[PDB]
């Protein structure tokens, strides 16, 4: 009943992307990226639009950068919700799921509102951003964001102390902090083993120069620490939303360069 | 809301309610209100042994009183 | 008390029965897995319609095929479809597997989901909004309700 | 910046020791979480009563396509054909031929929802604002051949919804 | 204050008029403005939620085949064009024509 | 007319497991905020029969690889014993006055899981065998502590007969006397019945519906049904055994009216457990038992052996 | 269905002999 | 009698449910549909030997506790014996050994369960 070696066989969903991308012009390639890490649909677009703007040597008007970070962060919350949740569902917690996807649905109400699609919002553009966001939105984001924290907190009351959950995930599956680096682990899988590194603080790309937030380092490198990193990073993103709401300059959003 | 659970749960109760009644009265229905008789030990059965034969009827539900001796 | 009358009654009974609590199993292969889940999310709650995601085809009937299909994957799909009990159904979903959709032209996709299994209702979208899906399955019930093997069997 | 999740460690003070021991034996946090779900039993359920009620959407929302007319009653489409030229799925196929009047027109504008990805590039692309990604979002159907809309079908969709679509575009275009 | 609530169940029981049918099809209950138009029947509402506001009610005679209590009502049954825009909160502030 | 009494015991309970299913989806629904089944009811009520009809109507294939005899005989045994355990249960008046029917409750409960072993053995599938095996592990592992703590709570009622267990609770309730054993009895009923945190037999995401998989329509309905039989039944058992009540012989019905409350009050709790905790995994599931529950069950056991002598409080029954 | 009429409109032999 | 009657009615009930379960749907079984489930892809081989010492290493201990509880059962009745001091030691005694047995397993690392 012990495993002796797990033998993953990916490619069961190799839709074949990179070959397709080559035949289609830049603007027509963008949607593929939503179709990639689909749980985190905005950040992929942002990754691309940066990737072109460097080649194209062109800089978005600042407001666009503030949106790009803002939805970068709401998406940060989406992936973390989905991650912590379904990771719980895999070990049978069942409930927290339903408590959260209400919220996650309220976030899709925002993608719904600005992009016109509930998700896969081809909205970030190489030039900056697509349509400007509707006037009625920001207060609406405010009203939600102020109340979300109780929800995440209550989640945490069902999990972090729930010592059954602790015992199931606390001594697994530790990875050596250097050995991570040899395998090129990234993001949270690094921080769980306590190494300081993080790209937003390290090589900031947008207004992250102008936002302030605390990166949560793990320690033991067990799944549990990674979990707390997920939660805490949720709270921190929830910190970012405040700052972006409080400094959101008027101006254009697409680049002037027609 | 949550109160709306109740139609679902009350139907439970009544169902479970039924056997508890249905047996308890059948006893009285058969035993003539004597409310059944347990016989865990040989002796108590010996009392039901002495009975039935004492009643002219074999059904021992009836307990002939003092009048029986005269 | 015509025999046909009674047959109409039993027809109504079993077809209403099967249509009233079908139990999907799900290949949430690609990214339309998540929208499936929002059907089961509290805000729309598939369960109130009685439908409940239960794994293992042998305990399930209707099959959702969310998300893009691929070549290596296909044979497993045909396996799972074969192992379902009659009266099995399926449901193609999204522009995903209605016919490759976005990925219509690649070596690894298998165009439509149609080319390996006999699909029932289609639910176009990319992703379809979970609610459009909901209209999908309700439409599926309004197709089961028109099923009538009993009326026909007596007729033959 | 960097923060230590965990790292904090329990006190060995005897009051605290007896507290953790009593916690283990008497399951405090367990009953805490259990009390929490008790608490969520009493909140009002979030479900909408679909069909009878339907979820909130947005003016910008994307759905079924539909070519649409001038108020004059004339159709808008003029076969600049770049809807074909910008759709990533290339769902669209167009074959224009001249009107007897000599105006440009389509002969068999068509589209197939089987390949369309509802990205809304067509919605952006049209110079005369002919094709429009309609508000309708439900048209799930029995048979694959129905998905592959003909031109006439799109017009009929444009007829069914025109007040509605014109309402959305009216409510939205300034942001464009 | 349970008595006032049960009393609300009573007032709803009277105002709904034969609520047993509406709960036999439309699944209850409280109703509201009863604004209407459309190809047939239809309905409207207002209450206390961003999602529970603005209900609907299928035409008893429907577009053709009879649709009523214990009948298979369509979701596509709702009046085309105008009413969904008020019904999806695309413009709930903008009352149906 | 004893036969109609039996029939009167068997029909209502099956109705009860059906509506138990529905309540399960209901409450377990409202914990999730989402409403449970509703549309078909009006209050969902008509659902379970539609459900069962959906099952029995549906084709139940005889697997090509499976041996057929075991494959059929197992479900039969499952419902069999699931129902048979109900007979000697004082409500207030037992259908049968077994001199020692508690011990019999243990007997039925102990033959129960054997059906699981066949259920996974004849099913032939890999998941079937592995899941069935771990299932039998957890089960037996809990029946030992089970029966010991039940013993220790029975030293003081007097004897194994059940009706007396009413008499011994004409005031204080057993629970105030020995609640910790009531805890362990509770959890052992929470695992023996294979429920929420102790979830493994079904396996679920861990093993895609466990042993039960290869069973299709009707037999699946039987294992499902029998499972709920055991859940309500151990619940009722705990109810009579740890929660006494006033009992006027002239109005037995009154007592039952109370009893179904006190037991239903338990069954709901399992559901409200199900909505709350992630499952243990097969190591820890047995770890907490052999390492942690058991020694307390023993120490408590000697303690309860020893109270009646020190307190000079030895129970009456011969 | 198919839209935009025909293609080659190929000619056919005359009814009249020779 | 009494109990045999309820046994018969229960078993006949269940068997009745079986027969109405099979001889009813009346549809088409066929090969590959009847092939064993294996999460899609076909099995690499029929079920063989999931061997583990860690099964019996504890399960046997189950069996030797169950024999013990079999001796514990007489206790409630034995409690009413005329001479408890003659009894009481033994009432404790076995439990000690039960515990003792466990204790011996506890720390020879023979109890690795799983
Ligand atoms: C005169 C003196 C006589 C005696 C007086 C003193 C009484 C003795 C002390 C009473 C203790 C009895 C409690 C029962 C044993 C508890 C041990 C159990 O919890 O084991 C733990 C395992 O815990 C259990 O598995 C909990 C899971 C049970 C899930 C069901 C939740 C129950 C909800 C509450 C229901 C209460 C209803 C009845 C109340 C009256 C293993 O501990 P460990 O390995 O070190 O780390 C985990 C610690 N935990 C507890 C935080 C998880
Ligand atoms: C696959 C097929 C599935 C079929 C499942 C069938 C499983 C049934 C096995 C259950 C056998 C257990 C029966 C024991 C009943 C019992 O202990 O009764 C208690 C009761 C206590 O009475 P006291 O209080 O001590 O005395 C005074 C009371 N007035 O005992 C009695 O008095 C009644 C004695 C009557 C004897 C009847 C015993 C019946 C045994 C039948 C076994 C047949 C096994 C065949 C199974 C075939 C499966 C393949
Ligand atoms: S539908 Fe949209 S999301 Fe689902 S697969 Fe096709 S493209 Fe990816
Ligand atoms: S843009 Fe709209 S109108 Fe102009 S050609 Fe393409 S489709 Fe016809
Ligand atoms: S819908 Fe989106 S994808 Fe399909 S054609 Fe119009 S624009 Fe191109």
């Amino acid at each position: 009943e012990m495993v002796r070696k797990c033998d993953p066989h990916i490619g069961l969903l190799h839709r074949g992307t990179e070959k397709l991308i080559e035949y289609k012009t830049y603007l027509q390639a963008l949607p593929y990226f939503d179709r990639l890490d689909y749980v985190s649909m905005m950040c992929n677009e942002q990754a691309y639009s940066l990737a072109v703007e460097k080649l194209l040597n062109i800089q978005p008007p600042p407001r666009a950068q503030w949106i790009r970070v803002l939805f970068g962060e709401i998406t940060r919350l989406l992936n973390h919700i989905m991650a912590v949740t379904t990771h719980a569902l895999d070990i049978g917690a069942m409930t927290p799921f339903f408590w959260m996807f209400e919220e996650r649905e309220k976030m899709f109400e925002f993608y719904e509102r600005v992009s016109g699609a509930r998700m896969h919002a081809a909205y970030i553009r190489p030039g900056g951003v697509h349509q400007d966001l509707p006037l009625g939105l920001l207060d609406d984001i405010y009203e939600f964001s102020k109340n979300f924290s109780f929800r995440i907190d209550e989640l945490e009351e069902m999990l972090t102390n729930n010592r059954i959950w602790r015992n199931r995930t606390v001594d697994i599956g530790v990875v050596t902090a250097e050995d991570a680096l040899n395998y090129g682990f990234s993001g949270v899988m690094l921080r769980g083993s306590g190494i300081q590194w993080d790209l937003r603080k390290t090589q900031p790309y947008d207004v992250y120069d102008q936002v302030e937030f605390d990166v949560p380092i793990g320690s033991r490198g067990d799944c549990y620490d990674r979990y707390l990193c997920r939660v805490e990073e949720m709270r921190q993103s929830l910190r970012i939303i405040s700052q972006c709401l409080n400094k959101m300059p008027p101006g254009e959003i697409k680049v002037d360069d027609a | 809301m949550w109160f709306e659970i109740l139609p679902g749960i009350a139907v439970m109760a009544a169902c479970l309610f039924i056997p508890g009644m249905a047996t308890a009265h059948i006893h009285k229905f058969t035993n003539g209100g004597k409310e059944k008789r347990v016989a865990h030990f040989s002796y108590q059965w010996n009392l039901m042994e002495r009975d039935r034969r004492i009643s002219g009827v074999n059904r021992y539900h009836v307990t002939k009183g003092l009048e029986n001796i005269d | 008390s015509r025999g046909e009358y009674v047959v109409a009654k039993l027809d109504d009974l079993v077809n209403w029965a099967r249509r009233s609590s079908l139990w999907p199993m799900t290949f949430g292969l690609a990214c339309c897995a998540v929208e499936m889940m929002h059907m089961a999310a509290p805000r729309y709650d598939m369960d109130r319609f009685g439908v409940v995601f239960r794994a293992s085809p042998r305990q399930s009937d209707v099959m959702i095929v969310a998300g893009t299909l691929t070549n290596k994957m296909a044979p497993a799909l045909r396996k799972v479809y074969d192992q379902m009990p009659e009266p099995r159904y399926v449901v193609s979903m999204g522009s995903c597997a209605n016919g490759g959709g976005y990925y219509h032209y690649s070596y690894s996709v298998v165009r439509g989901c149609d080319r390996i299994v006999p699909v029932d209702i289609y639910v176009p979208g990319c992703p379809p909004t979970a609610e459009a899906l909901l209209y999908g399955i309700l439409q599926l019930q309004r197709k089961i309700k028109r099923e009538k093997r009993l009326r026909i069997w007596y007729r033959r | 910046t960097y923060k230590f999740v965990n790292m904090r460690e329990p006190s060995m003070d005897m009051k605290s020791v007896t507290d953790r021991a009593a916690q283990t034996l008497l399951w405090t946090e367990l009953v805490r979480g259990l009390g929490m779900t008790l608490s969520y039993l009493f909140r009002e359920p979030a479900t909408i009563n679909y069909p009878f009620e339907k979820g909130p959407l947005s003016p910008r929302f994307r759905g079924e396509h539909a070519l649409r007319r001038y108020p004059s009653g004339e159709e808008r489409c003029i076969a600049c054909k770049l809807c074909e030229a910008v759709c990533p799925a290339q769902a669209i196929t167009i074959e224009a031929e001249p009107r007897a009047d000599g105006s440009r027109r389509t002969t068999r504008y068509d589209i197939d929802m089987t390949k369309c990805i509802y990205c809304g590039f067509c919605q952006e692309a049209c110079p005369v604002d002919a094709i429009v990604e309609g508000p309708n979002f439900e048209f799930s159907t029995e048979t694959h051949e129905e998905l592959l809309y003909n031109k006439e079908k799109l017009l009929n969709n444009g007829d069914k919804w025109e007040a509605e679509i014109a309402a959305n575009i009216q409510a939205d275009y300034l942001y464009r | 204050m349970e008595l006032v609530q049960v009393l609300r169940r009573g007032l709803q029981q009277v105002s709904g008029h034969g609520g047993l049918r509406g709960y036999l099809r439309v699944l209850f209950r409280a109703n509201d403005v009863r604004v209407g138009t459309l190809v047939g029947e239809d309905k409207y509402g207002n209450k206390y939620y961003e999602d529970n506001k603005q209900f609907f009610g299928r035409h008893r005679w429907v577009i053709y085949t009879t649709e009523m209590n214990g009948r298979d009502t369509f979701w596509d049954v709702d009046g085309s064009m105008v009413p969904p825009e008020w019904h999806r909160w695309l413009h709930c502030m903008t009352d149906d024509p | 007319m004893f036969m109609i009494n039996i029939l009167s015991l068997i029909i209502p309970i099956l109705l009860a497991v059906a509506f138990l299913t529905l309540v399960e989806r209901k409450v377990l629904g409202y914990m999730q905020l989402r409403k449970g089944p509703n549309v078909v009811g009006p209050y969902g009520l008509l659902q379970p029969i539609a459900d069962a009809l959906k099952l029995f109507t549906k084709e139940p294939l005889r697997p090509a690889t499976s041996s057929i005899s075991m494959f059929i005989i197992a479900p039969i045994l499952a419902l069999s014993l699931a129902l048979t355990m109900w007979v000697p249960l004082p409500m207030p008046y037992p259908l049968i006055n077994m001199n020692l029917g508690v011990l019999f409750m243990l007997a039925m409960s102990s033959l129960a899981v054997y059906s699981i072993l066949w259920s996974g053995w004849a099913s032939n599938s890999k998941y079937a065998l592995i899941g069935a095996l771990r299932a039998v592990a957890q089960t037996i592992s809990y029946e030992v502590t089970l029966a010991i703590i039940l013993l220790s709570v029975l030293l003081m009622n007097g004897s194994y007969t059940l009706s007396t267990l009413i008499t011994t609770q004409e005031h204080i309730w057993m629970i105030f006397t020995s609640w910790p054993l009531a805890m362990m009895w509770f959890i052992s009923t929470l695992a023996e019945t294979n429920r929420a945190p102790f979830d493994l037999t079904e396996g679920e995401s861990e093993l895609v519906s466990g042993f039960n998989v290869e069973y299709a329509a009707g037999p699946f309905a039987m294992f499902f049904m029998a499972e709920y039989a055991n859940i309500i039944m151990m619940n009722a058992f705990t109810a009579i055994l740890f929660l006494g009540a006033s009992h006027d012989p002239h109005t037995p019905e009154l007592y039952t009216i109370n009893f179904v409350l006190k037991t239903l009050a338990l069954t709901i709790t399992f559901l409200w457990i199900r909505a709350s905790y992630p499952r243990f995994r097969y190591d820890q599931l047995m770890h907490l038992l052999w390492k942690s529950f058991l020694p307390l069950t023993l120490a408590l056991c000697m303690w309860h052996i020893s109270l009646p002598i020190m307190t000079a409080s030895i129970p009456p029954q011969s | 269905y198919s839209t935009t009429r025909k293609k080659i409109q190929e000619w056919v032999p005359p009814s009249t002999p020779y | 009698m009494n109990i045999m009657l309820t046994l018969l009615t229960n078993v006949t009930l269940a068997s009745l449910l079986v027969l109405i379960a099979f001889w009813l749907p009346q549809l088409n079984a066929y090969s590959e549909k009847t092939s064993p489930y294996e999460c899609g892809f076909d099995p690499m081989g029929s079920a063989r030997l999931p061997f583990s010492m860690k099964f019996f290493l504890v399960a046997i201990t189950f069996l030797l506790f169950d024999l013990e509880i079999a001796l514990l059962l007489p206790l409630p009745w034995a409690s009413q014996t005329n001479n408890l001091k003659t009894m009481l030691t033994m009432a404790l005694f076995l439990l000690i050994l039960l515990a003792a047995s466990l204790a011996y397993e506890w720390t020879q690392k023979g109890l690795e369960w799983a």
